[PDB]
């Protein structure tokens, strides 16, 4: 007979590390690629030349 | 070169034993040998020559 690792139970504790717990966030492409128009209401009309 | 191995923790299982291994050496030799030449000349030719 002998004392295994299972025989000592929770006299052996398991540790924790947050060294893999990070994620860099990525913003939208279109809000950096193009002009951000500040709107004050739901609809803005923009006339364009058409013919 | 010796070889290590991964060992299990069990007291009964064959994978639980640490394996034996060895380091070895060999020999190389320096062995000295002669290389030589003899050049003969007339002594009158040594005396008559303008160079040493």
């Amino acid at each position: 007979a002998d004392i295994s690792r299972a025989e000592v139970a929770t006299l052996i504790e398991e540790g924790y590390s947050h060294s893999l717990l990070a994620a860099a966030k990525q913003g939208s492409t279109v809000l950096s690629a193009f002009q951000n128009v500040n709107m004050g209401t739901k609809t803005t009309h923009l006339p364009v030349l058409a013919t | 070169l010796p070889e290590a191995d991964w060992v299990g923790e069990s007291a009964t299982d064959p994978e639980g034993v640490i394996k034996t291994s060895k380091v070895t050496w060999a020999n190389r030799t320096l062995v000295a040998e002669e290389v030589a030449v003899i050049i003969p000349v007339p002594e009158a030719v040594i005396d008559d020559a303008t160079v040493e």
